[PDB]
């Protein structure tokens, strides 16, 4: 009423005090227009805007008080400001065939600090309800996107006018209303006939997604826990499970909680809820200063060596093992051929050593470092967690599949640990992933095939607690030849006892272990917990590591190079070289040696920055490959 | 200006950025790169009881000193949207001795606007936890008394210690 | 980076600071830190020595002035903040020996009977050199022209005029002004404040 | 002095003293008039002690007077502002004006404490009653102070009626607050 | 309404007349938890015995009755001595020394009667929503209504207040107040199970305060009354019997996140770094270690070290270096190896001992199960979830199966488990 009028006047006076989200209405006005314009064409925005509670809380404190404490009351008189200076701005007139009928209201999304309503999925209880508050997680599951009426017109005879009837949920709005049966009308007032006209109608996409809490923060001895969120309209399939958001939107109840005709049970609580109202990705955009200084990088004679040392400074040794994990960061390229086939860009490692030799240090710290990564141990894991899984989806009814490890890796690495100590039921599946890159699914009348594009590293242990030379090589590994074969570098490590070595690496490790955080006293336990302060602001040399991900996200992204003939016949050369040898290696060499030496000559010309194949490329594929292979070094 | 001050001294102490303004043979050991001699418009953390005096002589002085990480637009707009919720010691242990010292040496009217009104909105919470005396016949105190600068904490002390005693008194029999 | 070292020492202050704050009784100074001291004597021997190098290299010609000026400032104030560390540290030293030295009655202290508070190694030389002569100078005020009032006296104010005391270690007969105490172990008297003020203070008596 | 903080503050102790530093009313059990050894004070007048009649009104210092109802010689009148009639009065007072401290002495909380331990026989109102009386004041009158806590500023307070435990509880908080502010603004200028 | 309002008042004078020497405990309580944000007050039953016995005898018998009446007689009282309103209702929290009821003693002769027991933790549930003012509006004549709702065991009007329908009304969810509800599992303590028989189990209901206070393998010790609900098992005219909890307490002084604060006042501080000041304190340590087990210092000293543990560190390039020591012991029988198993399970305070015989790898580690109601899978803990920040102490080691054995490997040094099953695919961590 009176109330709602004051409000609208108040925002309307913000929206012209700050010009910034005027000329953001006008250039998205401008650019759907003028798009439509273009018959020859070569989609569409958003009516969505972002405002920054920051500016609001110097502007009116009273305002900003009332959207953070009380949002139900304050988000709709300002929908319907923006509605109205939105409507204000579009001069041109637009007589489309049915967009008169459907308006598609002006929303609002938040940014900036939100004080003590920045929480987890498990600090948040009835305190907080009816109050706009921001969730940090993991995404587990995902609903199927389903349309929902929001709007229905009807056309009468023998009269030629037209009737709508409106219908509102309890997710829809922020405010209770009396509900809707959803039915069509099919008589008039006077009775005559009515009939629905589909395409004035209005539907609106739906969707419902589960956030997780990160396992890494909960408290100990207890499982994280994990809340619902609701996303509508342009919202949906901005996220996927696995990814690590933070959802800004309103805690609402639902429901009646069992204080209703059912029987009286102290078992019966009420339904909670969360109306997101924006998505944060917790891709790392470049500017020109950092794109000059990798170029610069780039012309280094020994940028090869900088990179792989960078990785891991805190193991001391494995050179060679360290520049195969940076060739697999930056993968080779992938070339499709006609018969339906694809030759794999990725590079599979596998390590296997003694106990104790920092296996298992690189495998986290690849988890860390690369964009996409998923852990897996082996006895851990079974075939149908790894490729896919026969679901229900509750909130439509149908039937759907579950994305596995595997899949869920898509153009990512996958680590395994324990290797060998999976079962044979198990290894079967990875054997399939390994060679085709396709999933098939064929159970309960789901027929699919699913891509699966990932790099391996994994790492194992010999039949007996240590390598023994004296006996042949496959005697030592207990895994299959044809899972052997499918891995481009095999690296077979040893502890030997020398007293040097041993003087350096103690050293090495008794300074690491001496390391103080800065802002920490000497004897202070270091508080990992933040206090519950989550976020402040919610929106020889070497290298450091963001300096690394920029690097490779610019490599993969912006060099295609395409092999040379002078490179070829190095790497002929080589393979010949090596075919027809007596030394005894300790995996065979086969005619897939060749396309491993392609591989690493691509992902070292990658490294370049360059758009052809060298042949120094080819000569470090080459050494690379002998060190594996031959242990020459 | 405390010459035996304990805290003074430590919060003196601190690294605030600086940029080299001039090119200069013999240092290095400020990069501890001890044969290495600095060059021009080189960015390293020097700590504050050199860099205030480094800023001064020169004109144009040796070094410029560059705005502090703990003195951003976000720590001020985290310090007005939510002053008691705020975690001040994860921030800096010893933030309002830097405060007045920025302040002093550039003269700076926003801040001093703003720390006056985080110090008066925590003094009331301070009170309220220092009045609470236990009764023989709470987790607010605990998560409270972990978020108090060093400045804080020595008031917190004076303030219970002073009440005890009263109620000591009071009820003495 | 050569003042790094000092800071140590003030944060070791610092730490002596709280067991004199959280004190219900007296307390013992730690050891004493020599080794560290030492080692900032050293560090700026070696800054004395970096300032003739530069004296001397200057005054030959070779380098420009406004050079050579950075590193003298340098020096200079790497010197002046090791004099501050020290200088603090040892202040805050004096003033708890100070507070014990008053807390004792005046007397000898370490060379006659103590209240055991204080090892004697903790000290340095130094220091139990100046606790002696403050505690001369203590002894020399007491006989002043505040004869009549024991400037070492009890600071807690007297409105009990009779109280219980018991004995805590066993003795022989004292005499008091006009009478005889019997200080058999186990005992409780009712006797004024005035006369057993000094057996409290001194550990033979407890309650009041 | 230096021991125990004590730098700028009182304690108790020292509070309860300059409390007992001040005058009572008694009505004596004893005649020492003089004849028709002496008291011969050096702090305080010995004019009424030495002129001591039974069953009349004098008025001497509270130690004295407390010293002497250790013995069986004495019996302090509790001022007339330790009724029940007088403390729902300025009950009624403090709870009609939100924004003044009502009128008590600047000892009312000390000189309670120490009549009510000392001189319990001589009240004539249960001593009950007026101990919850007295509790009932406080609570109100801290209150008050919590809401006035928050008009903390540079330049200068005011507590009229503030009384003496309340103000020596308060300090050392107050103090370094306003202190600390001040050097914020002067740092500005 | 004209005896609620005597026992109002009743309470009432209670709360502001009781004394002990000089100092009102229960009018300071108050005070003392309002500044801190805690409506709640806690109250021993012997004080109120002592000052009328009329008033515990009322209690005693009519507890849901009762109750609520103290409850609301609390939060006059405070807003009478802390203003001149956002105060909620505040909530009771009592305090007993009766005798322990166990378990297996609870019978149909103790319904509606206040009962103290002990017991294991085993589980605890999620936190859920309970209306306490409902905001009311009818379907047809649309005008405001409000219902006030206490949770001691109520449903909308079965009627119309001002045609409208049987029953027509809604609620209003913004402008309705919920507060906490959790649910708790208990199981009776392993020496006091009858012959023959296997622990039996029980459910609880906590709200508000005693929300998030216990973890699951802790001894407690609980007080609160003994009810029963209908619901629903082809009896006839059967219930189903739970407690509702009113006091708690737990020997470990963690609560449900463990806050890594200090929750030990100053006077065991003190007596603790007094303790830390002895200069023979190593041995005083490492005699307290089983003292009826003669000789083997060595492995007493190794015991305390390992009770101790080391420091953990965390780097730039995100390693992680693990600060826990483990123990083996490889020895003849008769060598009191598994007397001090058990003694290192009793001093620790979470501490898990298993066997290597009668154990699995879904058990130590974590497993997945399906939910009867949801049918979705989800995971619960096991053996090195629930000894999580503790130790766990493994007999029989050498007759484990060597499927089993190998599933500790990666907790044992990375002091994570990583589960990748059934469309669940997380790292859970473990630092035992
Ligand atoms: N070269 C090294 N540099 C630094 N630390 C090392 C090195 N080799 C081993 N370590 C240390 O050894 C410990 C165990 O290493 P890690 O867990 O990676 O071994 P692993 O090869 O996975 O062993 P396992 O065969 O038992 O599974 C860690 O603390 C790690 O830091
Ligand atoms: N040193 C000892 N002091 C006291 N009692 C002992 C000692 N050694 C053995 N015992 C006693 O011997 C009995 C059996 O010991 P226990 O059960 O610990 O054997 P164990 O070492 O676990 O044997 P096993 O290898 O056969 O499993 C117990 O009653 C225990 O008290
Ligand atoms: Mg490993
Ligand atoms: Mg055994
Ligand atoms: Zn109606």
């Amino acid at each position: 009423d009176a109330v709602f009028g004051d409000r609208v006047r108040r925002f309307q006076e913000f929206l012209d005090t700050f010009t910034s989200y005027r000329d953001s209405v006008r250039s998205i006005q401008v650019y759907n227009s003028n798009n439509a314009a273009n018959y020859n064409d070569d989609n569409i925005l958003p009516h969505r805007i972002i405002i920054s509670l920051d500016d609001l809380r110097e502007f009116d404190r009273s305002f900003w008080s009332g959207i953070l404490v009380e949002p139900a009351y304050f988000i709709p008189p300002a929908e319907k400001a923006l509605t109205d200076l939105a409507d204000s701005m579009d001069d041109v007139p637009h007589p489309n065939a049915s967009a008169v009928s459907s308006r598609h209201p002006w929303k609002l999304s938040f940014k900036g600090s939100f004080g003590a309503h920045a929480l987890s999925p498990r600090t948040l209880t009835a305190q907080h309800l009816n109050k706009l508050v921001s969730v940090e997680g993991i995404v587990t599951k995902t609903s199927l996107v389903r349309p929902k009426l929001i709007r229905s017109v009807h056309y009468a005879a023998k009269t030629g006018r037209f009737h709508y009837r409106d219908y509102t949920d309890a997710t829809t709005t922020l405010t209770t209303r009396i509900p809707t049966p959803a039915i069509y009308p099919t008589e008039d007032t006077e009775g005559n006939k009515l009939t629905t006209e589909y395409g004035y109608s209005t539907f609106i996409d739906h969707q419902r997604i589960t956030v997780q809490e990160m396992p890494e923060m909960a408290p100990a001895g207890q499982l994280p826990r994990s809340i619902d969120v609701i996303l509508d309209d342009d919202l949906v399939d901005k996220t996927k499970p696995g990814d690590r958001v933070n959802v800004v939107g309103v805690f609402k109840s639902l429901g009646a909680g069992g204080m209703n005709q059912s029987n009286s049970n102290t078992l019966i609580g009420f339904k909670t809820l969360i109306l997101g109202n924006t998505v944060y990705p917790l891709r790392q955009m470049l500017t020109d200063f950092d794109i000059r200084n990798i170029n610069k990088l780039s012309k280094k004679k020994d940028i090869f060596d900088i990179l792989s040392q960078s990785l891991a400074p805190s193991i001391y040794g494995h050179d060679h093992i360290k520049k195969a994990i940076l060739l697999m960061l930056m993968g080779g390229v992938e070339k499709n051929l006609e018969n339906g086939s694809h030759l794999r860009g990725d590079i599979n490692i596998l390590m296997v050593g003694d106990p104790s030799t920092a296996k298992s240090q690189l495998l986290r710290f690849v988890l860390n470092t690369a964009s996409l990564a998923i852990a897996t141990t082996g006895r851990g894991s079974s075939g149908v967690g790894l490729t896919a899984a026969v679901t229900t989806d509750r909130e439509t009814g149908e039937r759907r599949l579950e994305a596995g490890a595997m899949v869920l890796a898509d153009r990512g690495v996958v680590c395994i640990d324990e290797f060998d100590k999976m079962t044979d039921v198990d290894r079967v599946a990875i054997h399939e992933v390994m060679e085709q890159q396709t999933v098939t699914i064929a159970k309960a009348g789901i027929h699919t095939t699913l891509n699966a594009r990932c790099s391996v590293i994994a790492a194992a242990n010999p039949v007996f607690g240590q390598y023994d030379v004296n006996r042949d090589p496959h005697q030592n590994i207990a895994l299959p030849d044809s899972l052997l074969s499918r891995f481009d570098l095999l690296f077979v490590v040893t502890d030997d006892i020398n007293e040097i070595r041993d003087r350096s690496i103690s050293e090495h490790v008794l300074r690491t272990h001496r390391y103080l955080p800065p802002g920490y006293l000497e004897g202070e336990p270091v508080r990992e917990r933040l206090n519950l302060s989550l976020a402040v602001g919610e929106d020889p040399k070497l290298v450091t590591i963001p300096f690394l991900r920029k690097y490779v996200q610019y490599a993969k992204e912006r060099v295609i190079p395409q092999l040379t003939q002078e490179a070829i016949n190095v790497i002929v050369k080589n393979y010949t070289d090596l075919r027809n040898d007596d030394n005894t290696k300790k995996s065979p060499i086969t005619a897939r040696t060749l396309e491993t030496l392609i591989r690493l000559a691509t992902a070292h010309a990658k490294v370049r920055l360059s758009k052809t194949v060298n042949k120094v490329d080819a000569k470090v594929a080459a050494n690379l490959l002998r060190f594996a292979l031959l242990g020459e070094d | 200006m405390g010459y035996y001050d304990i805290d003074d001294v430590l919060a003196d102490g601190t690294e605030f950025p600086c940029k080299f303004q001039y090119d200069i043979p013999g240092l290095g050991y400020l990069e501890n790169n001890p044969g290495r001699p600095i060059t021009k418009n080189t960015k390293l953390s020097l700590p504050l009881w050199l860099a205030r005096i480094l800023a001064i002589v020169g004109p144009v002085p040796f070094v410029e000193l560059l705005p502090p990480d703990m003195f951003s637009t976000k720590v001020m707009n985290a310090i007005k949207t939510d002053p008691v919720a705020l975690d001040l010691h994860s921030i800096n242990s010893h933030f309002f001795s830097l405060a007045i010292k920025w302040i002093m040496l550039f003269s700076e009217k926003e801040l001093a606007n703003v720390v006056s009104e985080l110090l008066l909105q925590r003094a009331q919470e301070l009170n309220h936890h220092a009045s609470s005396l236990s009764i023989d016949l709470n987790i607010a105190t605990s998560t409270f008394l972990l978020k108090l600068e060093e400045m804080e904490k020595e008031i917190y002390k004076k303030s219970h210690e002073s009440y005890k005693d009263t109620k000591r008194w009071m009820f003495k029999k | 980076m050569y003042g790094d070292l000092g800071n140590k020492l003030v944060l070791e202050a610092k730490r002596t600071k709280q067991l004199y704050a959280r004190s219900n009784q007296d307390v013992n100074l730690p050891m004493y830190h020599e080794d560290i001291i030492r080692n900032i004597l050293k560090e700026v021997s070696n800054l004395r020595k970096n300032t003739e190098y530069l004296k001397e290299q200057q005054q030959l010609g070779m380098l420009d002035d406004k050079v050579a000026k950075c590193q003298y400032f340098v020096t200079l104030l790497c010197m002046e903040r090791n004099k501050r560390c020290l200088l603090a540290y040892q202040r805050l030293r004096t003033d708890i020996l100070d507070s014990m030295a008053w807390n004792n009655n005046g007397l000898d202290l370490m060379s006659s009977i103590t209240f055991s508070q204080q090892d004697t190694n903790n000290l340095s030389h130094q220091e139990q050199e100046y606790l002696k002569e403050y505690c001369d100078l203590i002894t020399d005020l007491k006989s002043g022209d505040l004869v009549d009032i024991d400037l070492s006296g009890s600071l807690v104010p007297p409105s009990d005029v009779f109280i219980d005391v018991r004995v805590l270690k066993d003795a022989g007969e004292i005499q008091t002004e006009y009478g005889v105490f019997n200080l058999i172990k186990d005992s409780q008297f009712f006797v004024r404040q005035s006369d057993v003020e000094r057996l409290i203070q001194q550990g033979y008596l407890q309650k009041i | 002095s230096l021991p125990a903080h004590l730098q700028q503050t009182f304690s108790p102790e020292e509070i309860q003293f300059i409390v007992e530093n001040e005058p009572i009313k008694i009505f004596p059990r004893i005649t020492t008039r003089q004849k028709i050894t002496r008291w011969q004070l050096i702090t305080t007048d010995d004019k009424a002690l030495n002129n001591m009649v039974a069953m009349r009104s004098t008025e001497v210092v509270l130690w004295i007077a407390l010293l002497l109802k250790q013995q069986s010689k004495c019996s302090i009148v509790a001022p007339q502002w330790l009724t029940t009639k007088e403390l729902d009065r300025k009950i009624q007072y403090e709870k009609t004006h939100p924004d003044r401290f009502s009128e008590l002495p600047w000892n009312w909380l000390v000189l309670a404490r120490i009549l009510f331990n000392k001189a319990k026989d001589d009240f004539h109102d249960p001593i009950h009653e007026l101990r919850g009386k007295i509790q009932d004041l406080r609570e109100i009158r801290q209150i008050k102070v919590l809401k006035g806590l928050k008009y903390l500023n540079e330049s200068h307070l005011q507590l009229d009626n503030l009384s003496l435990l309340e103000i020596n509880e308060l300090r050392p908080f107050i103090t370094e607050i306003m202190d600390k502010l001040r050097e914020i603004h002067t740092a500005s200028l | 309404d004209d005896d609620n309002t005597e026992i109002i008042k009743s309470f009432k004078n209670f709360i502001l007349e009781f004394r002990l020497d000089s100092q009102f405990i229960y009018r300071d309580q108050l005070r003392n938890n309002i500044l801190v944000k805690n409506y709640s007050l806690t109250v021993n039953m012997e004080h109120l015995i002592g000052y009328n016995e009329d008033i515990y005898k009322k209690l005693s018998d009519e507890p849901s009755d009762i109750i609520p009446l103290f409850e609301t007689a609390i939060t006059q009282v405070a807003k009478r001595i802390s203003i001149l309103n956002s105060l909620p209702t505040f909530q009771l929290i009592l305090n007993s020394n009766a005798n322990q009821i166990p378990l297996r003693d609870l019978d149909s002769e103790h319904v509606s009667k206040i009962v103290r027991l002990s017991g294991i933790i085993i589980s605890t549930s999620v936190l859920s929503s309970r209306a306490t003012y409902l905001s009311i509006m009818c379907r047809n004549c649309r005008h405001t209504t409000s219902i006030t709702i206490n949770n001691f065991n109520v449903s909308l009007p079965r009627s119309c207040l001002s045609n409208c329908g049987p029953d027509p009304y809604i609620i209003i969810h913004e402008s309705s107040k919920f507060i906490d509800q959790q649910f708790l599992k208990l199981q009776e303590i392993p020496e006091l199970v009858p012959v023959g028989e296997m622990p039996r189990n029980l459910t609880m209901t906590c709200d508000r305060y005693l929300t998030n206070k216990v973890i699951p393998g802790t001894r407690v010790t609980i007080v609160g009354i003994y009810s029963i609900y209908n619901s629903k098992g082809s009896g006839v005219a059967i219930r189903t019997p739970y407690i509702k909890i009113l006091g708690i307490q737990s020997d470990v002084e963690t609560s449900s996140i463990w806050n890594s604060v200090t929750m030990f006042t100053e006077e065991e501080e003190e007596e603790f770094l007094q303790l830390s000041r002895n200069p023979k304190l190593y041995e005083i340590l490492t005699n307290s270690i089983a003292p009826s087990i003669f000789g083997n210092e060595d492995i007493k000293k190794a015991i305390v070290c390992l009770l101790m543990g080391g420091s953990k560190k965390i780097l730039p390039d995100g390693m992680r270096l693990r600060g826990d020591i483990n123990v083996l012991l490889l020895g003849d029988p008769g060598t009191a190896k598994s007397q001090l198993l058990k003694f290192v399970e009793k001093v620790s305070p979470i501490a898990v001992y298993t066997s290597g015989k009668g154990s699995s790898a879904a058990g130590l580690t974590a497993s997945v199960q399906r939910d009867p109601m949801t049918r979705e899978f989800y995971l619960e803990g096991g053996a090195m979830v629930l000894a999580d920040g503790g130790v766990v102490c493994i007999d029989e080691f050498d007759k484990m199966r060597d499927e089993d054995r190998v599933a500790i490997h990666e907790a044992m040094e990375q002091q994570t488990i990583s589960i990748a099953k059934a469309g669940i695919t997380t790292v859970l961590n473990s630092r035992t």
